[PDB]
């Protein structure tokens, strides 16, 4: 197969377009002086996030295209902004499915699914990434970071503001360099050599908790837990796993382009090996999905479903497999949040493990008839893709030639899915592979009335930022492990429009003005995910051929219906079909 | 004037408005579907019509009954979206159906504001045409006139003249 | 075909001794323990641009010599000013030379020349610079950037200046991360969730205009556009063509080392018919210098000379070619301010290409007749080496080397004393040159510390307003039709052109006070260097020569070898390129 590399970044609290404009463009813009590139593709997602998958002339040596990207992308990292690099980008060179899934869970339930996450990422997942063959490890969930979760009227109560409470975060929990007592060159005659200490990173929530972000004017003090609630959670919150419907982490293995899957999997086992004795008391590793005797679920939602609407197509799912294929199902893995197609609130994916294969006698109990069946049953669940598959058609891309702009290229795509449901002949379920515009709230920042108050349009936006979307401040140590530290609203106070409103950022007179005073918003459509196709914005469309119809015949009727687009719409043909 | 949500037949009926699919549509209404079904953020069908310029539809929900004057929940109408986004035919046949033409949403922003901040000249015309206020503020205290000159568009500034 | 690796660098306004000592030199002292290095070599010049060579030994893996050297790169990558790294830094493996021009025009001329080079960056370049072979790729022409054209009269009006400038376009030209409404974790029962969308690139030069510099006290508005004039404009204005002495602009190929030429050259075809259908009307693609069929003309005018200069001995070839030759050549496509030497205002070059084979029968009427006819007539021009050849055997090259510290001017006094002794031995050696460029006059500003100091204006606002305004500076990024694009903010042309001029930018001290540029320096002319030259980590001057009629090469670099033992204290010497 031709190998492929992928560069995945992010941009905390990022939309599609930002992290297209900032990053995705400028990264695609320098892949330029690489051998044997057939083709690039990437997505831009509203979760913050890129991927940039390099797709190499069959016979390319992987770690050549792997370095030669690396290399490529080193000198475009100081193009991108602070927030991105200080995230770290990867560059990987590994297959698109999974080899094994290692997952663990509590039997004593002494540890929540937050807390397995946390053990996972802090204690096994580095060693399991350092293993030969390991070309990506995905975490089904998220390592602690230290939660700042911040109250605005707390903040406006004593006249702070995230900006305030950031700049305190990063003198008081610092790490300071500050030399040595008869440090060289030295005087003659001196007796004493000793390293000065002085401030050292926090470690906890009590620490954090003290932070003096200021004394008042009788003296009093304001302290950040008198602003904020201090908690260990999660980097993010965005994926959430089960094993037979009880709390789980675990970790998504993919085999490096070229490694050994079968000395890969065993060497895989030794390193868990070496771990299982210091566990704490309950937890436990269990094996959900080894490469038949497997196979996955997609669950793909439409863009704007929730968490809560995945997780109620999951446990359909879940609960069809430990119902009605009890004696051929031995476990459910189920991952809220991460799909086949990446990740996103929309989207999941289930590990099904089989009873041994003598224990499953007959046709109908085998993996063939398992996953139609089940494909079968889960085909009238509304409003969801689902179905289930061991691990055929056409392969499109739509393209914008001329400029033309993601709201174009959209009426021009859905003008050819139009004229394609009208050949019932020759194609069949012509659709866009991505996603559907959603709504999204557009606030404008009047500059006029900040500059006539005195508010600085960095404290603005920093504040709006940081509270409604969370900011990487800086590094902490839990457990003698470097971890983040992040700063975002509670919950609460960033649920709604009108909470907007209850912000307050201070002027350089001293006044608190509330956000309401120089914002203005409204509705409107945009993109949660935008895709481009070497280096220009495009739509893929996935299709096949009717019954008794050649792949070739259609695709030929494909490119005569997209001769007939507006100007400045091209396309070209990708993956099974180049 | 701010509807709130339906299920089923509304949730179809939003996503067809929203498509432009004229045909499923007119089976919806004819089947009962409500015809103020609201989305999450105050969205009803003639909202969606309205923001992706689909005319055929919004003279159709206008017949089978739809509020003119729709607010979601920032204030907004449909005649703001029309204005907004360039569609002159959807922008008469609001008016011509009892548009509020001096709707303000929750910023104190009217039609005429976003024609003219947009520079959508011919709407701005139709708009003084049904009884505009040409002197209606938003909350910044700005005129169609103030944003005319911030935007340097002479054409518009004599038009307000 | 020794194979070459070549570090690239770009420092917007800077001077050549200002790229050496904060780019070159930095990056050249890491490049050691890098594995079959034959020798290092390297150009910083005053178009604020480095160009450093690695030349390998034959046989040497291209992929491994160039991930060896990015490798040393990346040392000396953060020592770098923020102003270079921000523009780019290239590591290629490429041939020295061109494997193909693809020429653009329009027939129509609704396009000139500035809108073709942009359309060509922008729909174009990009995919070219990745087909595979593809090693380098060189833009006749800049692609667009949001210009910014300031006004001093009206900066100083409303106790403005270019870092206000600079700090509002940062603030108001921002793409900003705002996270969501009902975003993870969420209140439990949330249904509402939506992506906060704050401020936006902008992306015309409309939007531009209405950027909000101040409120005055009296509530009216000084805006960008009351300052500044707005257009899109080049990167830089620097590189020009011509196709037939029409407008056009291109892209220059060379093969990465050791790719197939045929392939390349079929891929690159492949890759520009997905393009053609696309094209606004009236473009076209012609192919003015396939690789006999074709031949260039290099122009190399002295130091100090002008585009405008430069520009009439292109002319003089141009014109040559279409009268003289008209029966023989099919298109002349002729770059001002690029040539064989890299980049500069005094250099350009001719590709030609002739009829076909079979069009021009006749000795007199092939390559090697017609560009001996060619360099004939062009020995004629004044103050000018322009020559006409079809790309050594009795040719050597040799480097003037400082190893003391002697600097730059000792070096070139010990240059020219070797010159005057070769120029006495025409028996042995004929055409014994400089390879490089003279000092010519700059412009010596002192800033003075205890001036500024006691009048309150910060360094920091000194030194960014003279360099945004005569020199230019690239602020952020903004989006043109949907693609990533440069925004610089620049004096309008007639601001900074005369000494004189610099006495009208002001700069805001911190009690709020306008303090002239004047109050605060004081200048003076003298000499410096267009390009400094560095061989193996040391200063410099590439000498050319040949053999004279007869005698062998080694009985000439043993001479040169006699001579340079005589030159002073301090000054040494290597061979290189045919002499190695």
């Amino acid at each position: 197969a031709p190998p492929a590399v992928t560069i995945s970044a992010s941009y905390p609290g990022a939309d599609a377009k930002t992290v297209q404009d900032t990053v995705t463009q400028v990264i695609e813009q320098n892949m330029n002086g690489i051998d044997n590139l057939m083709y690039m593709s990437s997505n831009s997602d509203s979760t913050g996030t890129v991927q940039i998958t390099l797709t190499f002339e069959s016979g390319t040596d992987a770690d050549i295209a792997q370095v030669q990207v690396q290399n490529k992308l080193q000198l475009a990292m100081p193009l991108l902004p602070q927030e991105v690099q200080q995230q770290g980008v990867s560059v990987e060179k590994s297959s698109s499915s999974f080899l094994m899934v290692v997952g663990v869970i509590n039997t004593d339930g002494t540890m929540t699914q937050e807390d397995i996450s946390d053990y996972v990422a802090a204690n096994m997942k580095d060693a399991i990434s350092r293993t030969s063959g390991v070309g990506d490890v995905q975490l089904f969930g998220s390592q602690y970071a230290m939660r700042i979760w911040m109250n605005p009227n707390e903040l406006n109560k004593f006249q702070l503001t995230p900006v305030d409470v950031i700049t305190a975060i990063k003198a008081q929990n610092a790490q300071v360099a500050a030399g040595q007592l008869g440090g060289t060159p030295p005087v003659k005659g001196q007796q004493l050599n000793a390293s000065i200490i002085a401030q050292t990173r926090l470690t906890s929530t009590e620490e954090f908790g003290k932070i003096l972000l200021k004394v008042n004017q009788d003296g009093s003090r304001v302290l950040l837990r008198d602003v904020a609630k201090i908690e260990l959670g999660g980097e993010n919150y965005d994926i959430i796993a089960e094993f037979n419907g009880q709390p789980a982490s675990g970790l998504g293995i993919k085999l490096a382009t070229g490694a050994n899957a079968l000395d890969t999997a065993a060497a895989i086992r030794a390193e868990l090996a070496k771990m299982e004795p210091f566990f704490p008391s309950g937890l436990k590793i269990v094996y959900p999905y080894d490469t038949q005797g497997v196979f996955m679920t997609m669950v793909q939602l439409p863009a704007g479903a929730t968490q809560e609407r995945t997780q109620k197509v999951l446990n359909e799912v879940t609960h069809y497999y430990l119902t009605k294929e009890k004696n051929n199902v031995e476990s459910v893995f189920a991952v809220n949040g991460f799909g086949f197609a990446g990740r996103g609130q929309n989207t999941g994916i289930a590990f099904v493990s089989l009873k041994d294969w003598a224990d499953r006698p007959g046709e109908e109990n085998k993996v063939e008839a398992i996953t139609m069946r089940a494909t079968r049953a889960f085909s009238q669940i509304k409003d969801a893709m689902v179905f289930a598959f061991n691990l055929t058609g056409f392969d499109f891309e739509l393209i914008d030639q001329a400029g033309l702009g993601h709201e174009k290229l959209t009426q021009a795509r859905n003008q050819l899915l139009a004229e394609a449901a009208k050949h019932p002949d020759m194609l069949t379920s012509v659709r866009p592979n991505g996603l559907e515009d959603t709504p999204q709230f557009k606030i404008d920042i009047d500059q006029e009335k900040a500059q006539a108050l005195g508010v600085s349009i960095n404290d603005i936006n920093t504040t709006l930022g940081a509270a409604w979307g969370g900011s990487y401040v800086n590094d902490f140590i839990d457990r003698g492990r470097v971890k983040k530290v992040y700063v975002m609203s509670e919950a609460k106070y960033r649920m709604l429009p009108d909470d907007i409103g209850d912000w307050y950022v201070r002027a350089a007179d001293g006044q608190m003005v509330p956000f309401s005073a120089f914002s203005s918003s409204r509705w409107e459509y945009g993109s949660p995910r935008l895709e481009r196709y070497n280096g220009l914005p495009s739509m893929e469309i996935l299709g096949q051929a009717a019954p008794g119809k050649s792949t070739g015949e259609a695709m030929e009727l494909m490119e005569q219906l997209a001769s007939k687009l507006p100007t400045g719409v091209g396309y070209d043909w990708t993956g099974m079909s180049y | 004037h701010h509807h709130h949500h339906g299920s089923d037949l509304g949730k179809k009926l939003l996503e067809a408005a929203r498509a432009g699919r004229d045909d499923e549509v007119r089976i919806l209404m004819a089947n009962g579907a409500d015809v103020n079904a609201a989305d999450v953020v105050g969205w009803t069908p003639l909202h969606l019509a309205a923001y992706w310029g689909h005319l055929e539809i919004v003279e159709v929900l206008l017949k089978n009954g739809a509020d003119v004057n729709a607010y979601d929940t920032l204030g907004s109408t449909p005649l703001h979206l029309a204005a907004h986004f360039g569609h002159l035919e959807i922008v008469e046949v609001l008016l011509k159906n009892g548009a509020d033409v001096n709707a303000k949403d929750d910023n104190g922003i009217t039609p005429l504001h976003l024609a003219a901040n947009r520079g959508h000249l011919e709407i701005v015309e139709v708009l003084l045409k049904y009884g505009a206020d040409v002197n209606a503020q938003d909350k910044f205290g700005k005129t169609a006139f103030d944003i005319s000159i911030n935007n340097g568009n002479e054409d518009l500034a004599e038009i307000l003249q």
